[PDB]
């Protein structure tokens, strides 16, 4: 009989705010993949799911629009974009990008939908090893968001 | 040349994730890849004349 | 979607509401912001009347 | 003041900001090109006089012979690879895969300084120390190694250039592979990655594969000079240097070409409004083009006695490269149909002269693929007509293209449009009637890296003299042009 | 305070292993020096005598290079700054497989 | 094009659709390899065999290569 | 005036609805599934190309073996471990016909056609 | 009160933030500058000696 | 006027079906882009869907490879055509490429002042129908020894005994040159071969 | 041409039957569609006497 401890990992900073949340991170560093030719095939040919799609309304209307989230600096405009094709008329071939300011409703007349990018600061606690290992209150938070806005704060770079 | 290790260790202790260590063993593989091609070049350099009988 | 006349006829009041005070201002605003576009173009500084 | 000096020479040697090593990427290569342009200058005036008017001895043909070596290096590996692959390289790719930085940022600025150390070593042998390497760009042995006017320590420090600036390529080469491959925004797949990314990625594939045969070539070079071995010598096998030196050699024009192919297709998708014909057509035959290069090298040693089971397997696998070419080529001429592309604008007539002179050029090259049709084609003007109308025609005009559309994006300010109009009609006019009469040249058999020809070719050199005045005209005009592109106005009054 | 401790040293995996690796490398760089020196006849300026001595000094060239990482990856784990999931470790391994 | 040689010949029908398409697609780049390399090798043999033909037609009175070449032994 | 053709405003190409395309999600892709998806998957522009590209390896795989094989001057006599050596002859091409040269037709000539 | 732990505690708790590693280490960054002078010296002397037959050794 | 030889009969052929090939295709493409490049500038024609055409691409992938396999047979027989004719000699003479002067059976070879840059004072004799092979090598530097009119071109490479078959039909004095860069005389190391 | 997959189709003919039968029409499908063609048939009628807006 014997006691083993596994050395821990001791990196701080960016690999332990990955560490700390690793849903959101994997998230944002996470790859997703688009059908080939014969996926894309098989694709239209499928059918749809009930007859919901002739009477609601689609997702990407003046009141039901495509929210998206970004992370950066408030304020900043917002990078988004389409994979081509949300319309007949559409081109398809490649991603096309866009610009636009952020929390606003803006409308793609390509294809003619509606979506709200929109921006959430990735304000985190300094990572030192100092971070809080049981819940946290409002207060000592209060005062650092006050800080961050009306002076700003470092980027993790 | 010994700032590199300085850097390295400073840099893992703070700048470090997943990406960044796909990353880096990439570019090892690649680096050892460029090693092996060097070797082979020699290898070719001597066996020109030894594979050849007459 | 309407499904009985009744609100085809409540729809179609509404949208003949709507293309008076809500679609053509809209379109000519579009008009003109394309216009506005060329004439910023225009000059000299970029590629209009090159083609289309 | 000290401060603002210093600030200003540590913003240019600490960066490893893609962009900024981008454009002094960019600086460097065009200064390199325009030092090519003279040193060429000074070999045609060479060539259009009778009696050896610039060199006035037989036993100072030295000097044309340094002349030709040192135009070809600094035409090859100092201008179009920074350019073409540096420049736009480090500037476009993490842009366009919507990243901040390439991997390894410190490589970056390696890669570059390590450039720099090279031309500075190249310049200060070449012109400031007494009879340079006269022995081609091909620097074959034992004319390199064993030879009365190759002693000076200026040939080893021209090979060493060579080596550092195959250490800068491949340094370049790996951290492109890393960036592209991981550094991509989310939802962009490998392969949806924009044309040029792709070029650049199988360059690098390319680089890193052949690199390494010619540092052991040129190490070899370096041990018979000094250490006095017999690699190459009477007991060794000249023909193994070449071997090794073509093996590295082909992959290079391959890489010279392929970036170029993939900014002139991102270009034409931005000019024209209207995506690539058959994006994935082209994606395919680049990277078909880049692996089949590997196994041709040897079509440049027709001559130095191959099996021949092994000339007419060289032959064949010419034949192979050129039907993926023919491929893209016809992908571009349906690119261009249906466009609504840009009437006066330099880089849709550059795009039209660069397919047409790389049409051509690659016609030129296939007729040179047949083993038996080289036995008279072979260290003639026909090749140097073929490299030439390649290279000087069709990579350099898809430099222009880059270049006449990427200056009111990088600077700010709109191009003057007839000036480049005269620039680009009068670059075109004159190389071609600098290279193009070379291939009839080549047939009536003119020999190639020759000072003083035959009163036969009379008519050739004639015509290369008109067109070396209409280059000088054209080269002027280019270097104008870019002063006034940053010069205020000159005149104003009131009407 | 931060303060070196043998006892741990001496207790980690990873320390000796880089050690004994680092030794048995030099012990290979003496012998093949002492084998290029008084053994052979055949010098770097014949045929097959350079091209043999080409290939084993650019080996020996990378057995050094090796020697150095295995040094600078005892001093880490003497440290206890390797973990189990160390890239210099993994680049390490490579290399002396290489 | 390129229909799916497998569907018609029934072989791998216990993989997903992609995987099948993907066995289909090396089976194309193999047929389409096998082409120019018979094209050659066809030509290569028939040149041997002319070879030999003319070979038995010529040295057959010959006194020097009639039991060689003569008899295409040793062609 | 049917039902359908009202629900048909909606679908026709004057005001078809958007349709935005899907992603998927791998568990897990090396670089043999990419080249799956990348490559394959696309067998109509990576058809011929790909088929060049499988051309030019075999040919230079078959030149090199043919080579090994055939060459009269090469010889895998010094180049391969003893154990296997017995196996190698490397001068055969100097004792065909006893090594007497006198009849052609008796010494093999490696040539690909028209020997 | 392991060596791992204090290290990395001490380059965020023990020392003055710096946003270069090698700034990190004062005294080793004034040995590379130092270095790189000496090596533009060196390189600057060996091209002017080469090129000059003169080795400066006798002046 | 005739060949001087057959090997060079059949290159030249080659070389004419070849240039018979490219410049149909060349007339082809120029055909296409005039009709696109007027449709283009007159901005008629204007489709921004037309990006792909699968039949399109396949047919114009196929046909340069079916048009390409005959130019290489016919390449392939014509080096084979070229190196038949060895072993049916009864001469042969030995080359040697000094620097800037050749050495024909112990004969030193140097260019002349009667002629500019194409005599020399001894030229290389040969019957006219009678096969020779030419054993030729270098003694310093590397050469090449280019007779193209006769469809030779062997490069003299120093401790490499290069060995060709040559085959004169013609009467009369073959200029040729020295084809590799062997140094400052280079431009001035021409060769003579006379075929009586 | 569209494809739809009728989700629970048995539940839904058991509800559509109950609807027609309630509304004293035939429960077949058939009558289901001319049920739903006759609600938004004639409005036509009403289109003509909407009155215009002002400009
Ligand atoms: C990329 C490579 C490159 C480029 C651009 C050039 C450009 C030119 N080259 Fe040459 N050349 C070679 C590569 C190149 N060359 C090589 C490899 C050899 C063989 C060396 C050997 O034989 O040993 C050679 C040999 C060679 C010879 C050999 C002569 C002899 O062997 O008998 C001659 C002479 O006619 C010649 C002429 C020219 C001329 C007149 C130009 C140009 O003047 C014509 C076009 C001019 C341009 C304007 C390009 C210059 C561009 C700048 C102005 C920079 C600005 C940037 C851009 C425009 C984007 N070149
Ligand atoms: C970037 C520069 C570049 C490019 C792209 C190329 C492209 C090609 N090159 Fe060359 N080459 C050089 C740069 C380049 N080359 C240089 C610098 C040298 C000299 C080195 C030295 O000796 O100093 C050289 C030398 C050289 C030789 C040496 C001749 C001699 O030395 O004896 C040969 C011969 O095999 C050759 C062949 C080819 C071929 C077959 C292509 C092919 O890629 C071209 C294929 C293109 C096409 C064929 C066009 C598309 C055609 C159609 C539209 C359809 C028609 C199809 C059919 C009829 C089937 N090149
Ligand atoms: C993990 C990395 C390990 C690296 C070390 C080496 C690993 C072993 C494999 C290396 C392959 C690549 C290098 C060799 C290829 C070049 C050979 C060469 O010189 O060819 C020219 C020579 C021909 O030379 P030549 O006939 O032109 O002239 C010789 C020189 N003179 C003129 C003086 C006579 O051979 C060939 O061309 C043969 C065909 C090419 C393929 C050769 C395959 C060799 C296979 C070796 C098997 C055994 C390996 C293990 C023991
Ligand atoms: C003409 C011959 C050409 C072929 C030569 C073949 C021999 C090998 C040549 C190798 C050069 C190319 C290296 C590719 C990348 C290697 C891995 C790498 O750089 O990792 C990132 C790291 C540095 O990356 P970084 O600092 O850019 O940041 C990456 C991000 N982090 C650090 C967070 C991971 O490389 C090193 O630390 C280098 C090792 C230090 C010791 C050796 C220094 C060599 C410097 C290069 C020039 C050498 C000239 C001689
Ligand atoms: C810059 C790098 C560092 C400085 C140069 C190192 C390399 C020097 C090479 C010449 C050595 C000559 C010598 O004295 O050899 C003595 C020794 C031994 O010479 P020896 O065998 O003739 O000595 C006589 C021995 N007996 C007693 C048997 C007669 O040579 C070697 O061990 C060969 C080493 C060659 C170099 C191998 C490494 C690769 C070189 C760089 C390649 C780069 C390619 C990519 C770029
Ligand atoms: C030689 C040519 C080298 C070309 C480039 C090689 C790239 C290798 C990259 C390896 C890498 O990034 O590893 C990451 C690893 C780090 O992995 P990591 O990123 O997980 O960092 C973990 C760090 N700790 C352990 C503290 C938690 O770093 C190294 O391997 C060390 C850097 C490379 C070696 C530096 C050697 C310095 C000593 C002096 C060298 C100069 C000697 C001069 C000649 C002397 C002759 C007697
Ligand atoms: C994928 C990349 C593959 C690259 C290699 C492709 C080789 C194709 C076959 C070429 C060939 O057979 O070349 C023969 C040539 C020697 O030919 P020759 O001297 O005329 O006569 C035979 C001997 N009397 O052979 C030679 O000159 C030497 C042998 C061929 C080259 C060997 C290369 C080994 C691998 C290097 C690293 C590749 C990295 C990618
Ligand atoms: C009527 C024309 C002649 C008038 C009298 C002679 C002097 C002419 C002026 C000399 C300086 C050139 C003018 C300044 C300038 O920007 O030149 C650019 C111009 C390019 O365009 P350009 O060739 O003029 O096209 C229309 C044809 N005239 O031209 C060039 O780029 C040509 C190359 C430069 C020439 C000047 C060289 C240095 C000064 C002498
Ligand atoms: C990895 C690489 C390995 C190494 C490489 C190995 C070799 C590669 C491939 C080899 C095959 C190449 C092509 C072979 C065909 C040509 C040889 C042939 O078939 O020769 C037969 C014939 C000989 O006849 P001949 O002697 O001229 O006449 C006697 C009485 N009339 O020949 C002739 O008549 C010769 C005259 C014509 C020459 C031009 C080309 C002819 C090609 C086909 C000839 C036969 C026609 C059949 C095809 C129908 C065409 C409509
Ligand atoms: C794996 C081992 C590869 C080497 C095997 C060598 C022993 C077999 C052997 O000797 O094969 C016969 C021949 C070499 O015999 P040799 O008399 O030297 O050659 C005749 C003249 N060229 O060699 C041959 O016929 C070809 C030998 C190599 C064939 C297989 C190569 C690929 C092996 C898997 C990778
Ligand atoms: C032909 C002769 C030459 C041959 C050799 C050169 C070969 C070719 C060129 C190779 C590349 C050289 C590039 C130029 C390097 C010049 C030195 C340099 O840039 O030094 C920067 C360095 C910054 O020091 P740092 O720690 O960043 O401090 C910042 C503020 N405290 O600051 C220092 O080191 C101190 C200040 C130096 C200022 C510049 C030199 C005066
Ligand atoms: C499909 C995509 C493009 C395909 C390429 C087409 C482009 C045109 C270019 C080239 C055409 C096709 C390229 C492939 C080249 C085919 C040529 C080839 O290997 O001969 C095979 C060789 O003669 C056969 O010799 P074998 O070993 O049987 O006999 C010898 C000896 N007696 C022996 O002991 O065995
Ligand atoms: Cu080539
Ligand atoms: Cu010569
Ligand atoms: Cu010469
Ligand atoms: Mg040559
Ligand atoms: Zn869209």
């Amino acid at each position: 009989d014997s006691v083993h401890v596994f050395r821990p990992e001791f990196a701080q900073g960016k690999f332990r705010i990955d560490l700390d949340q690793p849903a959101k991170q994997n998230k944002l560093q996470q790859q997703i993949y688009t059908l080939t030719d014969d996926e894309r095939e098989m694709y239209e040919d499928e059918p749809y799911i009930g007859v919901d799609h002739l009477y609601e309304a689609h997702k990407g209307s003046k009141e039901n629009p495509v929210v998206v989230e970004a992370i950066g600096v408030h304020g900043n405009d917002v990078f988004t974009g389409c994979l081509g094709g949300c319309h007949k008329d559409a081109a398809d071939a490649v991603a096309y990008y866009t610009i636009v300011p952020p929390n606003t409703l803006a409308v793609c007349i390509d294809c003619g939908i509606h979506f709200v990018a929109r921006i959430n600061e990735q304000l985190t606690f300094w990572p030192d090893g100092t971070q809080p290992w049981e819940k946290v209150d409002f207060k000592a938070v209060e005062g650092f968001l006050y800080k961050h806005y009306k002076y700003g704060s470092p980027l993790m770079i | 040349n010994i700032e590199w290790p300085l850097v390295i260790i400073y840099e893992y202790i703070y700048l470090t994730n997943y990406n960044i260590q796909n990353n880096l063993l990439y570019n090892i593989a690649t680096f050892i890849f460029l090693e092996i091609l060097l070797f082979i070049g020699f290898y070719w350099l001597y066996i020109n004349n030894i594979i050849h009988y007459p | 979607v309407a499904k009985d006349k009744y609100q085809l006829a409540k729809q179609m009041a509404e949208f003949q509401y709507k293309k008076s005070y809500f679609e053509k201002p809209w379109g000519y605003m579009f008009a003109y912001y394309c216009d506005e576009d060329r004439a910023r173009l225009c000059g000299g500084i970029g590629y209009v009347g090159h083609h289309g | 003041m000290i401060n603002n000096i210093m600030h200003m020479i540590n913003k240019y040697t600490l960066t490893t900001s893609h962009k900024i090593i981008g454009i002094l990427y960019g600086y460097m290569g065009y200064i390199a090109g325009i030092l090519g342009y003279i040193i060429s200058m000074l070999i045609r005036m060479e060539l259009n006089t009778q009696g050896l008017a610039i060199v006035r001895k037989v036993k100072e043909v030295t000097i044309y012979n340094n002349w030709i070596t040192i135009h070809g290096l600094i035409m090859l590996f100092v201008f179009i690879m920074p350019v073409g692959i540096g420049f736009y390289g480090n500037y476009l790719i993490p842009m366009l895969i919507g990243t901040s930085e390439l991997s390894m940022p410190r490589m970056n600025g390696i890669s570059f300084w390590m450039l720099i150390v090279g031309v500075v070593i190249f310049v200060i042998s070449n012109v400031l120390m007494s009879k340079p390497i006269s022995s081609g760009w091909t620097l074959y042995p034992p004319l390199s190694t064993r030879d009365a006017d190759n002693i000076g320590v200026n040939i080893d420090l021209s090979l060493l250039v060579v080596h550092v600036l195959g250490i800068s390529s491949t340094i370049g080469s790996v951290n492109y592979i890393t960036t592209n491959k991981y550094n991509r925004h989310v939802g962009l797949t490998f392969m949806n990655i924009n044309i040029y990314n792709f070029s650049i990625i199988v360059t690098s594939i390319l680089l890193i594969g052949s690199l390494p045969i010619l540092g052991v070539a040129i190490t070899g070079l370096l041990l018979d000079r000094n250490i006095n071995s017999t690699i190459y010598d009477v007991i060794g096998d000249p023909v193994l240097y070449q071997h090794l030196f073509w093996f590295f050699g082909h992959p290079e024009v391959y890489v010279i070409i392929l970036p170029v192919f993939g900014l002139t297709s991102l270009i034409l998708t931005s000019i024209i409004h209207k995506d690539i014909f058959g994006r994935e057509g082209m994606m395919y035959c680049i990277i078909s083009i880049g692996v089949v290069g590997y196994f041709v090298w040897a079509h440049h040693m027709f001559t130095v006695g191959l099996d021949i089971d092994s000339r007419s397997y060289f032959s064949i696998a010419t034949s192979i490269i050129s039907i993926p070419t023919s491929v893209k080529m016809f992908s571009y001429i349906n690119t261009w149909a249906s466009g609504r592309g840009f009437r006066g604008n330099n880089s849709s007539w550059s795009f039209f002269s660069f397919l047409i002179c790389f049409c051509f050029g690659g016609f030129t090259g296939l007729l040179l693929s047949s083993g038996s049709l080289d036995i008279m084609l072979h260290d003639t003007y026909f090749v140097v007509g073929h490299f030439h109308t390649v290279l000087s025609l069709a990579a350099t005009f898809g430099l222009l293209i880059a270049h006449y559309f990427f200056l009111p994006i990088i600077f700010s300010y709109s191009i003057f449009e007839s000036f480049s109009f005269y620039h680009t009609f009068l670059l075109l006019v004159g190389a071609l009637l600098v290279f193009y009469p070379m291939h009839l040249a080549g047939l009536s058999g003119m020999a190639r890296r020759v000072p003083e020809y035959a009163d036969i070719f009379i008519p050739f050199m004639t015509v290369g003299f008109h067109g070396t005045f209409l280059l000088i005209f054209s080269t002027l005009t280019f270097i104008r042009s870019y002063f006034q592109f940053l010069s205020h106005i000159n005149h104003s009054n009131y009407l | 305070p931060l303060v070196f401790d043998p006892k741990r040293a001496f207790n980690d995996e990873i320390f000796l292993c880089c050690s004994l690796c680092c030794i048995i490398f030099l012990i290979f760089l003496f012998n093949q020096y002492e084998e290029f020196a008084h053994e052979l006849s055949f010098d770097i300026r014949e045929q097959f005598g350079l091209g043999f001595y080409m290939l084993l000094g650019l080996h020996g060239s990378h057995v050094i290079f090796g020697t150095i990482m295995l040094a600078l990856l005892t001093l880490w784990g003497a440290q206890g700054s390797v973990g189990p999931q160390s890239h210099a470790l993994r680049f390490t391994s490579l290399y002396v497989h290489l | 094009v390129f229909p799916s040689i497998t569907k018609p010949l029934g072989l791998f029908k216990n993989l997903p659709r992609q995987h099948r398409a993907a066995r289909d697609a090396s089976i194309w780049l193999a047929i389409l390899t096998a082409g120019p390399f018979g094209i050659f090798i066809a030509f290569k043999y028939y040149a041997d065999w002319y070879d030999k033909k003319l070979l038995m037609e010529y040295y057959k009175d010959s006194i020097v290569y009639g039991e060689t070449y003569g008899k295409g032994k040793y062609v | 005036s049917t039902v359908l053709s009202i629900l048909g405003k909606r679908f026709q190409r004057s005001a078809l609805t958007p349709k935005m395309n899907p992603f998927i999600r791998i568990r897990c892709q090396g670089p043999i599934e990419e080249f799956q998806r990348g490559f394959i998957g696309e067998f109509h522009a990576f058809a011929l190309p790909g088929a060049c590209m499988l051309v030019a390896s075999c040919l230079g795989t078959f030149h090199i073996i043919r080579c090994l094989v055939v060459n009269p001057e090469l010889s895998l006599a010094k180049v391969i471990p003893e154990i296997l050596q017995p196996f190698t002859n490397p001068n055969a091409q100097l004792k065909a016909a006893d090594g007497k040269d006198d009849d052609d037709s008796q010494v093999p000539k490696q040539w690909g056609m028209w020997g | 009160k392991h060596p791992e732990w204090v290290r990395t505690m001490r380059m965020f708790h023990g020392t003055v933030w710096r946003h270069r590693p090698e700034f990190r280490h004062p005294w080793f960054s004034r040995g590379s500058r130092a270095s790189g002078i000496i090596m533009l010296v060196f390189g600057a002397v060996a091209y002017g000696e080469i090129t000059f037959g003169k080795r400066l050794g006798g002046v | 006027m005739r060949y001087g030889n057959r090997e060079i009969e059949s290159i030249i052929l080659f070389f004419d079906q070849t240039i018979i090939l490219y410049t149909s295709i060349i007339n082809a493409l120029i055909v296409g882009i005039i009709i696109i490049i007027r449709k283009w500038y007159n901005r008629k024609g204007i489709c921004n869907q037309y990006i792909y055409h699968i039949k399109i691409e396949v047919i114009w992938t196929i046909l340069p490879i079916i048009f390409l396999i005959v130019i290489v047979l016919h390449s392939v027989t014509v080096i084979y055509n070229l190196e038949i004719n060895k072993g049916t000699n009864n001469k042969y003479i030995n080359v040697i490429g000094n620097q800037w002067y050749w050495i024909y059976n112990n004969i030193e070879s140097r260019i002349s002042s009667l002629g500019r840059i194409i005599l020399v004072d001894q030229p290389l004799f040969i019957k006219a129908n009678n096969n020779t092979h030419l054993i030729i090598s270098s003694l310093d530097v590397i050469h090449s020894f280019a007779l193209p009119t006769l469809g030779i071109k062997v490069d003299a490479i120093p401790g490499r005994i290069n060995n060709i078959s040559i085959n004169g039909l013609t009467q009369g004095l073959y200029v040729g040159y020295c084809s590799e860069l062997c140094g400052s005389g280079h431009a001035f190391m021409p060769i003579n071969l006379i075929v009586y | 041409e569209q494809k739809i997959k009728i989700i629970d189709s048995e539940v839904i003919s058991f509800l559509a039957k109950e609807i027609l039968g309630k509304l004293g029409l035939e429960t077949t499908p058939q009558a289901a569609r001319q049920y739903l063609d006759s609600l938004v048939e004639g409005a036509e009628a009403l289109y003509a006497k909407i009155a215009p807006v002002e400009p």
